[PDB]
């Protein structure tokens, strides 16, 4: 057939850019970082209604500091988490400190291209990973299975990643508060979702310096909805 | 772990105001049999470092061999290896001081104490110490095995801190090497008369003296000397 | 049979202050009843405000500081050059030792310099591992001469104040850098004078804000 | 060793090898799973062309993995044991490390870990096994059962049906199953699990088995008499 | 690089198949028909030769039935050589089996290690399967007389009366039609005979052309008795049973 | 470098054929005429010395070798796979068995010994299969005396007569005609003369002919006296001149 | 064509099409300039954004304090290779008490990018250097492509567009390579050199990355407020 | 050393000396042998320091894992059996522990194990380790009950330790109270032997042998 590990006439590795396509399918995740915290929230896609909605986990904790957001084919994130969370706890026990962002991200990001013929592809799913560390504060990550990672101020992966962008890109600015974030990712979620927003279908959670890591409950998550709708309908 | 088998003995150095001066004598000891005559203990790496080596032998050669064999290798793809890519004196002794302790650690010793002698690109006199535990340390003077404990304070007398290193020339200093060689062979029951020194100045460069031998002993005394106490005759 | 290790000699001081820190260690070396240098030095600056020692068997002292500083080195690179905390470096220090537990760096390690919040610290470690933040603490050779008179002069232990027999203790008055400069002299002076491993040279490390000093004094060189 | 990348991604984004593995499942005798208030039923399909067998012997649908917990399955049959064997091990392993045994969740996320493990694996092909795993964990008797497959992806499911037809028993637990209030008793989860198999096995006679999981290690698997009963009752009501 | 020549032995087809396990049962359907029966008071093991000659020393030969333990005996369908690689092993892990627990191996226990040896090469290591199908007849103390058959996917069955090889879509029809349940040994030597005659590709059944096995309690008090029939003694129950 | 082939070479078609077995067997087609007679009180194997060239010493090339002392082996096919055959049968007849139970193992196992070795090389990764069939003639002191064919795939069958190879087909139907139960040693020797005759088109003689027997006990070759239980070799391989002999009464 | 599946397969005309591919990575990649004169050395790097809310992709990186590079193309392959240099500038300190030769960094980066192109299984990095740095013989530059081929010069550029860059160079050789004792003014003719490789968009003060080693300069990394001096 | 632990009403009572020797040298009399394991585990100190700081570090990056993949606290059965489980691969090799694992948790209360580095894991509601235990333990043995409070339960644990620092020539410095609740451990403070052995002597009538 082909070599795993082969490289494209235009210089891309075929099985990275494939794997690209998968997390284009995936369900939608977004994030967005201010200095009052970072927001992370997915949409769960269930594909049943007999499908219990709450044991979807696509977004989780990596530390008390750092939470992760995925999208994508999600039974490949789980040995990726596994890894993080033992890099930050390993990290942890070998320096008496929280370990930074940065420095998590890098860790998750060194497996990605241990692929070849070690693995034998690459992962087909995408994190955002979203914490806060002494050093550089609040941050969101982006983590790709080329290996790549950027820091954003707000981003969007997933099926309606682009759309979503687009409206990140209008909707961000330097002076958001916790509050305005939650709205705004619950507003492009809404946006781009198939099926009619609620707090069943969709999830939210964020990470602050003062509570760390914290997924939202389903009743707080109801009546960010409720606030949603209403400040929509008043102009 | 081993036991050393043919064995060299002192090892002794110290600084001066332009370089540094080296010596040991050229015997190879099988025990208390004086075995071999004719064994060279100091041995050059360029024109800028000696290493004087004592202990066993054979981990000697081994070592001579290493020396040998990092020159070559220094050579490869260096156009400056003759000039600002030459080895140092310190590159040579951090190098056998990694193997000497890495070899301790692995609980297989090179059994030997070294004193790597030389001068630096700017200048500078290089003079370190190492031995099979890969223990280091440096000094204005410095001595391995009964050199330790009879020439070092002999020495010492002539440079006994680093102000006096500037004040110390190398006639006084070749004639302070020289006089200790000579106590060793008077009481050092595994030294010979025969040996080699070296000296590296920063302006005339290396001076290897092979051949030397030990002079003007004092023995006449011993003539008058008569039993062990009460004996006349 | 081989005998992988030594005895090296020398002895070390660590005073942590109110925001400084101070290193001390003489720099004879020996073995047996042997000197072999005057001056080798045994404190060393390590970068990131952090000073270190690791007395007793110098080819294991020598080891584990090289391996420390190559540590602080390769800190930076993988963390985006942060600065080393004195508290992770004391966590650092015992993995490395652990990670020979049953082939120990026999050494007595003490490292010094600034916490976070800027006070003076001083960390102590057994050839095991075993650490502890500690405001006062002598190592090597002579420690069993020096650490009584810190207990008395430095935390005024078994001192009361006059008139009330007993009953008031002395208060536990900071002291400053030429305070303890002192104490540290007269340390390495007595140790000198009643420990035949003890002389030659006093060098001494001190840490603040600013930086890293360094200050010479001659002991007795018999 | 053998090391050739046999699950890899297509220019379309897919893993062929985790899809056709999906449909050896497709091909495999349905199996139903239904949670009642304090129950879960276990129902799977048994294919009549094969007469002539010896039903004391043969292997059963249904595993238990510990004595409160059970797995059953839809696609490969060998390929079944391996992942049952591995489930069991690590059952005993959890008991004897942690002293307590798995939660449903936990042996479900193993299961599953294992499964995904084998579509980035170098020289293996995916299991051609979807299961669903039942029972109660330790000390609680809130009802749980998950599901799993080829890819890895697992989750928890208040009714699930998988296997050849599975999509016709789905449309039908999908009306006939409701949330605020599930089956009751044993006897209403064990009818409506029959009556869904019924909508796709053909024969009621000894096509259908079922194996009732309890709180507290209580487990039972029905004979053929019991569930004809079931049969009888299902289509007398139905003639009306 | 050697990419190029993998065959790709452990893959799945877009149907959902093992193409090599389908071929492998595709070259089994060409193998000697063999026909295991169960009974209430034992086992019969049939099995035709594949197109004999007459200079084959039959009383020496062994192509079809062999034995596992003194409980424990297998009918082979399919490449020979392959059958006697896994016999090994499982005569092996009966022994390990009676060494570790100091009790005969458990009939299923034995066929469940040898079926998941052959379902490990469907799904890694990148060789061909074993083109092998078995008949198990034994007898345990738990579940007393048992057949099972396994097949190259590793995947294996109970059976109280059970054909593999050549022709048993009409042999297994022929079972099922004669089969019953309080049926006895001597009955079942008979139908599987009977069986085999009908179902032969020969032009006619002979005692050249067969290996016969039975497994009785007819062993003198409660044990049990494995016997591989010599060719004089197929001969005679080819007479008995009125085929010849 | 390394071995990358760990994957099988020999796999089933559509059909249920193995190719590569197929193909083997083909090979042996190709070759040359051997055969085995078995007697009542001994076993013969023979076939034709094919000399590639006149200028080639046709005596330094075995076909019929000695595998034990009352074991002997024959082949059609591909020679230096038979080479290396009789190289690891020789050497798995100490290993697995000699070196065990401190005797030298009976016919049929260790013809199961060469099937098994055979069989791997239709199923180990990186390889194909042996392009040869081997006919093993031998005698142990319980199964008395044998004779037995290898195939490529690893099966192997017991034969009282048999031929393998170029003019196999004619050569049985010429053994079925003339093989009888109550055949003495040097009878066999007389048939398997004349059957392979016919397969022979050049030179018919001692020194194109390569023949052997599993016959009585050879005290003259055993090499040493002492030990009355040491008998000697039941294989004797036939000179030159021995068998002209018996070609003369033909 | 059919000589492209694997980095073992010559074609018929002699070329490797597989490191050709990875070639064509560092084209892609955002352009880097590189040049010094006899006391320092300087790295001047166009760092590329995902878009607006996201961080401008870091391109310099420090293998020790007298030596680093600048990358273009796979930034994990860049990652890997930096790596192993600051592993061998390393070991060169901890056994020999001595500083990595540039040039010596340069043939070690050849022999282990060379390996990836002989071998089945692997595949060539994808990614270009310029290492800076100074050693015992002065101020050096270097050029490494993942071909295996490194090359020292006075200066260059590698990326997208980089051929603008790469002819003012050459025409301002004879200037720049005299600024000695001025870090200022040599990398005022890195930030002019990089600017003929630019269309539409231009030097920000985050899009700017610089970095310099010389005599008595440390390699250090300027970026952000520290670079708005020389936009 | 001297070190107790013990179940009781109000949860359990941990409390240790301070003192640390090398022979006949008191290398530290400022040793900390309670370890912080997270907020609601605590493990003790005796035999090697090394390995008890170490591994028991080790123990709480274990547990921290555990309830990040499990989302639930880890139970004290499981914590224990972590650490004795290790030791034990490392048994012959010459570590030195002897450990109480305190914990308290919904399913199982108030619990105490007792891990050692021969491998012995032992739930028990009483124990003392060190080279002062059975000084502590006539103190604890004479006065424990459970319905005892948790200001007397702390007393109690505290006079054990001043007990055994008195007589044991390797025990002493000072005092380290922990009281560990279901919500948590609660640090009860550093007391100094040398304050307390007067006070105690005052205020109780005790040790009226000694001169004061
Ligand atoms: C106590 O166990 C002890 C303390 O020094 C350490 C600090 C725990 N360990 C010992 O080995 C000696 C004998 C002390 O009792
Ligand atoms: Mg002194």
């Amino acid at each position: 057939d082909r070599g795993v590990s082969t490289f494209s006439p235009e210089g891309r590795l075929f099985q990275v850019e494939y794997s690209l396509e998968a997390i284009k399918l995936g369900s939608t995740a977004i994030g967005i970082a201010t200095k009052e915290g970072v927001v992370l929230g997915v949409e769960k896609r269930a594909t049943s209604p007999l499908l219990e909605s709450d044991s979807i986990e696509k977004i989780v904790e990596i530390d008390r500091h750092i939470g992760c957001a995925m999208s994508g084919l999600t039974a490949d994130a789980r040995s990726m988490i596994e890894h993080a969370r033992t890099a930050a706890v390993t990290h942890n026990l070998y320096y008496d400190e929280d370990i930074n962002v940065e420095s998590l991200t890098q860790s998750v990001c060194d497996l990605a291209l241990r692929f070849g013929e070690l693995m034998s592809r690459p992962f087909g799913v995408a994190l955002l990973i979203a914490g806060h560390d002494a050093d550089d504060g609040y941050q969101l990550f982006h983590a790709e299975p080329s290996g790549t990672f950027y820091r954003y101020n707000a981003k969007a992966i997933g099926s309606g990643s682009e759309g979503a962008q687009a409206e990140l890109l209008n909707e961000w600015h330097s002076s958001l508060t916790l509050k305005e974030a939650e709205l705004l990712v619950l507003k492009i979620l809404k946006q781009v979702m198939e099926e009619k927003l609620d707090e069943n279908n969709a999830q939210l959670s964020c990470i602050t310096k003062q509570d760390g890591f914290k997924i939202y409950d389903n009743e707080k998550t109801a009546e960010l909805i409720k606030e949603l709708k209403e400040k929509e309908a008043a102009e | 772990t081993q036991q050393p088998i043919v064995t060299g003995t002192s090892v002794i150095s110290m600084k001066y105001d332009n370089g540094v001066i080296i010596a040991a004598d050229n015997l190879g000891s099988y025990g208390s049999l004086l075995r071999f005559n004719g064994v060279e203990r100091l041995i050059p790496v360029g024109d800028n470092t000696v290493v004087g080596i004592s202990g066993d032998i054979s981990d000697m050669q081994h070592i001579e061999r290493l020396l040998k064999d990092l020159v070559t290798e220094n050579a490869y793809d260096n156009p400056l290896a003759d000039a600002e890519e030459a080895l140092e004196p310190s590159y040579i002794f951090e190098y056998l001081a990694t193997v000497m302790y890495q070899r301790r650690s692995k609980m297989n010793p090179l059994w030997n104490a070294i004193i790597v002698a030389g001068v630096q690109s700017n200048g500078d006199q290089f003079l370190r110490y190492v031995n099979l535990l890969g223990v280091t340390y440096s000094s204005p003077t410095l001595a391995t095995g009964f050199g330790a404990h009879m020439a070092n304070p002999l020495l010492r007398k002539v440079v006994d801190r680093e102000s006096d290193i500037p004040k110390t020339t190398v006639q006084v200093a070749e004639e302070a090497i020289v006089n200790a060689m000579r106590v060793l062979y008077y009481r050092d029951a595994r030294s010979s008369r025969n040996f080699s020194l070296a000296i590296i100045d920063k302006n005339t460069g290396l001076t290897f003296k092979k051949n030397l031998q030990v002079e003007n002993m004092k023995w006449d005394f011993a003539k008058d000397i008569k039993g062990y106490g009460t004996q006349k005759i | 049979q081989f005998n992988p290790y030594g005895d090296n000699g020398g002895t070390i001081l660590g005073i942590a202050g109110e925001d400084f820190a101070v290193l001390a260690g003489d720099t004879r070396n020996i073995t047996d009843y042997s000197i072999n240098s005057r001056y080798e030095p045994k404190v060393f600056d390590c970068g990131d405000n952090i000073v270190m020692s690791a007395n007793g068997f110098a080819a294991d002292g020598d080891a584990l500081v090289k391996r420390f500083k190559n540590s602080v080195k390769w800190y930076h690179f993988d963390h985006n050059d942060k600065k080393l905390s004195i508290n992770s470096a004391a966590r650092n220090i015992q993995h490395l030792l652990y990670g020979k537990r049953f082939f120990p760096y026999y050494v007595h390690t003490i490292i010094a310099g600034l916490d976070e919040d800027g006070k003076g610290a001083v960390y102590s470690f057994d050839p095991v591992g075993s650490y502890e933040r500690e405001q006062c603490r002598a190592g090597g050779a002579a420690a069993s001469l020096i650490m009584p008179f810190l207990d008395n002069q430095v935390n005024f232990k078994n001192q009361y104040e006059p008139g009330t027999n007993g009953k008031v203790k002395k208060p536990l008055k900071y002291l400053s850098v030429e305070e303890v400069i002192k104490l540290v002299r007269d340390s390495f002076t007595s140790a000198t004078e009643r420990h035949i491993q003890v002389g030659d040279g006093l060098e001494i490390l001190i840490v603040t804000k600013d930086g890293v000093r360094k200050e010479f004094y001659e002991l007795k060189r018999d | 060793g053998y090391d050739r990348a046999l699950s890899i991604f297509s220019p379309d984004g897919h893993i062929f090898q985790v899809e056709y593995a999906l449909e050896a499942v497709k091909r495999g005798t349905c199996a139903v799973g239904v949670k009642g208030k304090n129950c879960v039923v276990l129902g799977c399909e048994r294919r009549s062309t094969l007469k002539l067998q010896d039903t004391r012997i043969t292997p059963s649908k249904v595993s238990k993995i510990d004595s409160h917990v059970v797995l059953s399955f839809s696609g490969l049959n060998a390929d079944s044991r391996i992942l049952i064997e591995k489930a069991r091990v690590e059952a005993q392993s959890h008991r004897l490390t942690l002293e307590d045994p798995v939660t449903v969740e936990y042996l479900t996320r193993y299961v599953a870990g294992v499964q995904q493990r084998y579509t980035q694996s170098g020289g293996v092909r995916p299991f051609g096994v979807s299961t669903l795993i039942a029972g109660f964990d330790p000390r609680d008797d809130e009802p749980k059962l998950y599901q799993t497959e080829p890819s890895g992806i697992y989750s928890s499911w208040s009714a699930q049906t998988i296997g050849r037809n599975s999509k016709t028993v789905r449309e039908f637990l999908e009306k006939n199953y409701d949330r605020k209030e599930p089956p009751a008793t044993v006897e209403e989860c064990v009818k409506l699990t029959v009556r869904s198999l019924l909508e796709v096995v053909q024969t009621g006679a000894k096509n259908i088995e079922i194996t009732v999981v309890k709180p507290d290690s209580d487990i039972v698997a029905l004979s053929s008499e019991e569930i004809n009963q079931y049969v009888t009752q299902i289509e007398q009501e139905k003639q009306e | 690089g050697s990419r190029r020549y993998d065959s790709r032995t452990t893959i799945f087809s877009p149907e959902g198949r093992l193409y090599q396990v389908e071929y492998a049962l595709e070259s089994i359907s060409h193998a000697g028909t063999a026909i295991g029966i169960m009974a209430s008071d034992g086992i019969v093991l049939a099995a035709e030769r594949k197109v004999t000659s007459t200079l084959l020393e039959q009383d020496t030969s062994t192509e079809k039935l062999y034995k596992l333990n003194d409980k424990i005996a297998v009918a082979v369908a399919g490449l020979t050589a392959d059958a006697e690689i896994l016999i090994n092993t499982a005569r092996i892990h009966a022994q390990n089996y009676l060494k570790t627990y100091n009790e005969d191996i458990p009939v299923e226990i034995l066929v469940r290690r040898l079926s998941d040896i052959k379902q490990g090469y469907t799904q890694h290591g990148g060789l061909r399967p074993f083109g092998v199908s078995f008949i198990y007849a034994g007898y345990d103390d738990r579940y007393g007389y048992q057949l099972y058959t396994s097949n190259p996917s590793g995947n294996y069955t109970g059976w109280k009366a059970i054909s593999v090889g050549a022709n048993t879509s009409a042999a297994q029809t022929l079972l099922q039609m004669d089969y019953k349940d309080d049926m006895k040994v001597d009955d079942a030597i008979e139908l599987a005979l009977k069986t085999l005659s009908k179902t032969t590709d020969s032009s006619a059944l002979t005692y050249d052309r067969l290996e016969f096995a039975t497994i009785r309690k007819g062993a003198n008090d409660g044990e049990v008795y494995q016997k591989i029939f010599k060719p004089q003694e197929i001969k005679d129950i080819l007479v008995k049973t009125g085929i010849t | 470098m390394t071995d990358r082939y760990s994957f099988s070479l020999t796999t089933f078609s559509p059909s249920g054929k193995l190719g590569q077995i197929d193909y083997a067997l083909t090979a042996v087609k190709q070759g040359v005429t051997s055969l085995g007679i078995k007697a009542t009180n001994g076993v013969v194997i023979a076939t034709e010395k094919k000399s590639s060239s006149p200028l080639a010493m046709s005596e330094t090339l075995s076909k019929v070798s000695l595998l034990t002392p009352d074991i002997g082996a024959v082949y059609s096919g591909m020679g230096p796979d038979y080479r290396v055959l009789v190289d690891k049968s020789r050497k798995v007849a100490h290993t697995s068995y000699k070196r065990i139970y401190g005797e030298y193992p009976p016919t049929k196992l260790l013809v199961s010994e060469v099937a098994k070795i055979m069989q791997e090389a239709t199923q180990s990764g990186g390889v194909r299969p042996f392009g040869v069939s081997l006919l093993i003639a031998g005698h142990d002191e319980f199964n008395g005396f044998s004779l037995y064919q290898v195939d490529p795939s690893g099966s192997y069958f017991p034969w009282k007569a048999t031929a393998i190879g170029k003019g196999s087909v004619a050569a049985k139907t010429f053994l079925e005609k003339r093989w009888n139960d109550e055949l003495e040693l040097e009878d066999a020797i007389h048939i398997a003369l004349l059957t392979l005759k016919e397969s022979v088109e050049g030179e018919f003689n001692g020194d194109t002919i390569e023949l052997a027997i599993i016959g009585d006990e050879n005290p003259d070759l055993l090499g040493y006296t002492g030990i009355p239980t040491d008998k000697g070799p039941r294989f004797r391989k036939l000179t030159s001149q021995e068998i002209n002999d018996r070609l003369e009464a033909l | 064509n059919n000589y492209d599946g694997d980095t073992v397969t010559f074609s018929p005309t002699g070329r490797l099409f597989q490191v050709e591919y990875a070639l064509e990575a560092i084209k892609q990649g955002s352009v880097t300039v590189g040049l010094r004169s006899n006391t320092h050395a300087v790295l001047v790097a166009l760092k590329r954004n995902a878009d607006e809310l996201s961080s401008y992709q870091k391109k310099i990186i420090k293998c020790d304090e007298h030596m680093g590079l600048s990358l273009a193309g796979l930034a994990p392959d860049a990652r890997v290779l930096s790596n192993y240099l600051r592993q061998q500038c390393n070991y060169s300190s901890l056994v020999f008490n001595r500083k990595l030769a540039v040039e010596r960094a340069g043939h070690l980066l050849c022999d282990k990018a060379q390996k990836n192109t002989q071998s089945y299984g692997g595949r060539p990095y994808g990614v270009g250097l310029l290492i800076i740095g100074y050693d015992k013989s002065g101020a050096h530059l270097l050029e490494f492509q993942p071909s295996g081929n490194v090359t020292e010069l006075y200066g260059t550029a590698i990326g997208a567009r980089s051929q603008g860059a790469k002819t003012y160079l050459e025409r301002t050789l004879d200037t720049f390579i005299k600024i000695d004792g001025n870090p200022d003014e040599l990398i005022k003719a890195g930030v002019e050199a990089i600017s003929q490789s630019l269309r539409d968009e231009s030097l920000t003060v985050d899009n700017l990355s610089i970095a310099i080693v010389g005599k008595d300069t440390p390699f250090t990394i300027y970026d952000g407020e520290a670079v708005a001096k020389y936009i | 050393t001297t070190t107790l632990a013990f179940r009781f009403q109000g949860g359990i009572i941990v409390a240790v000396d301070s003192r640390a020797t090398a022979g006949n040298w008191v290398a530290s009399q400022t040793v900390k042998k309670v370890i912080e394991i997270n907020p609601f585990l605590l493990g003790t100190m005796a035999g090697g320091a090394a390995d008890f700081q170490f591994w028991e570090t080790w123990l709480g990056s274990q547990c921290r894992l555990h309830e990040l993949r499990e989302k639930e606290r880890i139970s004290v059965a499981a914590a224990s059996k972590i650490l004795s489980n290790l030791v034990y691969q490392y048994k012959g090799a010459g570590l030195s522990m002897g450990t109480m694992i305190c914990g308290y948790t919904r399913k199982e209360g108030p619990t105490i194990y007792y891990v050692d580095s021969d491998g012995t894991r032992l739930k028990g509601d009483i124990f003392c380790v060190g080279s002062g235990q059975t000084f502590a333990y006539g103190v604890l043995d004479s006065n424990y009950k459970w319905d005892l409070s948790v200001e007397d339960a702390l007393y109690l644990g505290k006079r054990s330790i001043l007990a055994a620092a008195h007589r044991d020539a390797y025990s002493g410095g000072s005092v380290n109270l922990y009281h560990v609740t279901e919500d948590g451990w609660i640090y009860h403070g550093n007391h100094d032997v040398g304050e307390l052995f007067w006070k105690v002597k005052e205020e109780e009538g005790s040790f009226n042998n000694v001169i004061g």
